[PDB]
């Protein structure tokens, strides 16, 4: 609990926040490599490349804040686990 | 005989035209105003690098209107003319056929504009005719 | 951006299309295209090539008479028509020659195929399609965030006058400069815009027209630049108060003030 | 009180990122509708459809993971609540 709960939590948030940290990397290409290459098919290449762009832009924003979770959440224990001290 | 149309409403008023004359859809943005233009025109926008005029569709059929609800711009393409239509929310595809049609062009106002009126299990999806509708905006 | 390419993509469809039009009329007519690399504008791939087929269909049939009426007229036993194409200043002149729905097929994207002729010499044909797409020195002006370009070649001078000089007359306002009188006008007015009122010293641009010149007062002065004027559809063909808008650098759209198109 | 700061320090992060349930969702819908059109368009440049579905998964992706972080970081409270004791 508490001093342990925190850990039982941080890890519960790490293995998960890392998951989002994963997607951020898969999308960073699963879409970037679909735009920088979308300029091959029909004339809609220039039209699709952009619609595919935004997909990442407002997507990365997740990590921007999502990672801001651990950044602080890790302090919880950093201080609560340290409260053990 | 299978028609593909773009479904969308204009204040509890459904409309739709064949995708044949459709380029894409965008949201009402920086619409540069064109001086001494024509009452039923909003202005021009920069799209893909060309200046496409944004007409006020709803303002043509003398129907409802709302500068606010008007958040969707429908870009068309005639034989060589390109025009955008500012309207409300959009739906999407819709399978049309000689079955959904219920011609009765003797019970309304503006005529030639609409080729007819379709019905989906009991809806207000009105079939428009971009060609003749645009022909009015031109020449 | 490669908007220019040899005429090989809208003029080579003749050395074999003018042949059949000579056999379906029993009238031998030579056909030598004097040049087929006229770098006319790329956007003409569908408004100049084909239209040049109705200027040759009269270069064989409705022109040269058979040997029986040829060697007995004033033309040698063998004629020779020439389908050319060149540049005369800023207008591709892909002519046609030999020895009214088509009056719009070429007039769609600039042009106007005509028919000039004489006796025992043949008829001549020539269209007019500009091949100059690129540079226009313009004066970028602003009015409540409304960038309006002014054709440089039309401007004469940019002088800043005070709301004092003005001396209204029979009607329109004016300013006495160099003994001459210029009918000053407020841009935002002739364009009908919700203006503030009138700042103290306003900057005015003197534009030349025909044989005279009027003054145009504007809000703020951005800065001269080379823009890309483009016909803004027909949905504005009525608004004579303009000529054609254009997309600046940052992406802002800017209309061009057709100097002659303002009271 | 940093531990007493966890009582909200993250509370913000969670709600600030919560913006995903809306903005991240948004991109999804906007694209999903672009799939309807991209489809009824033609068939030659179908290459824009083979990826117009990419987001359909990319989105439904952050979903199971985001639902996880909200489920997890929410534990800190249940624990810090005892902790604040």
């Amino acid at each position: 609990s508490q001093i342990g709960e925190t850990l039982e939590n941080i890890r519960s948030i790490e293995k998960l926040i890392q998951n989002i940290m994963r997607i951020a990397r898969e999308t960073n290409i699963l879409a970037l490599n679909a735009t920088i290459e979308a300029a091959r098919a029909g004339e809609a290449g220039k039209g699709f490349m952009i619609v595919a762009n935004e997909v990442q832009n407002l997507s990365n924003e997740t990590n921007e804040v999502t990672k801001q979770i651990v950044e602080k959440a890790r302090e919880i224990l950093e201080s609560s686990q340290r409260s053990l001290e | 005989k299978e028609f593909e149309v773009l479904s969308f409403e204009i204040d509890e008023q459904a409309l739709a035209f064949d995708v044949d004359n459709i380029e894409m859809v965008i949201e009402k943005s920086d619409i540069t105003p064109v001086p001494k233009s024509r009452h039923f025109v909003e202005g021009v926008i920069n799209l893909r690098g060309r200046i496409i005029p944004v007409v006020n569709l709803a303002k043509i059929l003398g129907i409802s209107f709302d500068e606010q609800k008007m958040k969707s711009i429908i870009v068309a393409r005639t034989k060589d003319v390109e025009v955008g239509f500012l309207v409300d929310r959009v739906l999407g595809v819709l399978r049309i056929t000689e079955n959904q049609l219920d011609l009765t062009n003797v019970s309304d106002k503006f005529g030639k504009k609409s080729k007819g009126l379709v019905k989906t299990d009991g809806r207000l999806i009105i079939y428009l005719d971009i060609d003749k509708i645009i022909e009015e905006i031109t020449v | 951006g490669s908007h220019m390419v040899p005429i090989s993509f809208v003029f080579n469809r003749f050395p074999r299309m003018v042949r059949d039009l000579a056999k379906k009329m029993n009238k031998e007519v030579n056909f030598i295209m004097r040049g087929e690399d006229t770098e006319l504008d790329r956007t003409f791939v569908e408004e100049i090539g084909e239209p040049l087929l109705h200027l040759l269909r009269n270069a064989i049939d409705h022109g040269i008479e058979p040997k029986e009426e040829r060697i007995a007229k004033g033309k040698p036993p063998i004629g020779t028509l020439i389908l050319s194409a060149r540049h005369e200043g800023n207008n591709v002149v892909i002519e046609v020659e030999d020895d009214d729905v088509v009056k719009n097929v070429v007039e769609s994207l600039n042009g106007s195929i005509s028919i000039e002729s004489e006796k025992d010499k043949g008829t001549k044909v020539t269209i007019r399609l500009p091949l100059t797409l690129a540079i226009i020195q313009a004066l970028l002006v602003k009015v409540n965030n409304l960038v309006y370009a002014i054709p440089i070649a039309n401007i004469d001078t940019i002088l800043s006058i005070s709301k004092e000089d003005i001396q209204r007359v029979q009607d329109r306002d004016v300013i006495v400069i160099r003994g001459e009188v210029i009918p000053v006008y407020r841009l935002w007015e002739v364009l009908q815009i919700e203006h503030k009122e009138e700042l103290e010293e306003m900057e005015a641009v003197i534009v030349r027209v025909g044989n005279r010149k009027y003054g145009i007062v504007v809000d703020d002065l951005l800065g001269q630049d080379d823009i890309v004027i483009k016909s803004l559809g027909k949905v504005f063909s009525e608004v004579k108060e303009f000529s054609g808008a254009a997309i600046l650098g940052d992406g802002s759209i800017a209309l061009i003030i057709n100097v002659s198109g303002i009271v």
